[PDB]
């Protein structure tokens, strides 16, 4: 059937800043976070199914 | 697997499909689930990369029920050349409802789109399902995948999906219970079989 979905005004800016943080550490003003690698999370959590 | 006695995930599915001519048709799985005892996460490792204001995803876990609570690593499949992006999900449950199904996605933890789905069941084999069958991806999903593949190198795409999150709640329309809750973290994938994940129960401490 038909969805409802409730996008945000600066959509386009906000995937541009989310690739941006990457291309330019110094530049984007983006949230600064731990690294997923460096939490506490299972050994697993890196290591995919074999 | 991912499920309380309430309401159980049966299949997800994330696909680009594409058809050169009327004779030809292709389809690509990006990533997908239902193609013993599940580890556990500390829920306050993950807070942060999730909505936290009102109908956040510790407000909903403190509102519980708390083994409805699920975190999913996907390792998404990203080798892939008219094209639909859609999602296909499937739920159980033993008891007729109306079910809501809210996908989230995030960047930073901030919500920016919000898909919401009313589903009804459908009497299946001894017991109710709640099928959505090629459901559109939001232009913002088709351009982030768009981007990413555009990135050259794997190591990259990886760290734009560090602040890359979905938050996906199921939940009783009458009640306003939640029925499952499913944080979805990111990676690309890098093995021959494709897609990968893992599935970890959500707990307090
Ligand atoms: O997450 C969900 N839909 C959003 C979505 C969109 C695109 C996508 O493809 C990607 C490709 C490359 C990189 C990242 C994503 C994956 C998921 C969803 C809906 N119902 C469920 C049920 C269980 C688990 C998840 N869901
Ligand atoms: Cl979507």
């Amino acid at each position: 059937g038909h969805q409802i979905v409730h996008v945000r005004g600066d959509s386009e800016t906000d995937l541009e800043a989310l690739f941006n943080a990457v291309m330019n550490p110094k530049t984007a003003n983006v949230p600064q976070t731990v690294p997923m690698r460096l939490r506490k999370l299972p050994d697993s959590f890196f290591k995919p199914p074999e | 697997s991912i499920g309380t006695t309430k309401l159980r995930l049966v299949e997800f599915s994330a696909f680009l499909e594409q058809q050169r001519d009327p004779d030809s048709y292709n389809k690509h799985l990006f990533v997908h689930i239902g193609h013993p005892l599940l580890e556990s996460v500390d829920i306050r490792q993950i807070y942060d990369k999730f909505p936290e204001k009102k109908g956040g995803l510790k407000e909903l876990f403190g509102k519980g029920p708390q083994n409805a609570f699920f975190l999913v690593k996907f390792w998404a499949d990203l080798n892939c050349n008219g094209a639909f992006y859609g999602v296909t999900s499937q739920y159980e449950s033993s008891e007729n409802m109306t079910v809501t199904c809210s996908t989230k996605v995030c960047s930073f933890g901030k919500q920016v789109v919000e898909k919401v789905e009313t589903e009804y069941a459908r009497f299946e084999n001894g017991r109710f399902v709640y099928r959505i069958n090629r459901s559109p991806m939001c232009e913002y999903m088709i351009n982030f995948i768009h981007k990413l593949k555009h990135l050259p190198e794997k190591y990259m795409m990886n760290s734009v999906l560090e602040n890359f999150t979905i938050l996906l709640v199921v939940t009783n329309r009458d009640t306003q219970e939640t029925l499952l809750c499913m944080a979805c973290v990111f990676e690309v994938s890098n093995s021959e079989h494709g897609a990968q994940h893992h599935i970890y129960r959500l707990v307090k401490d």
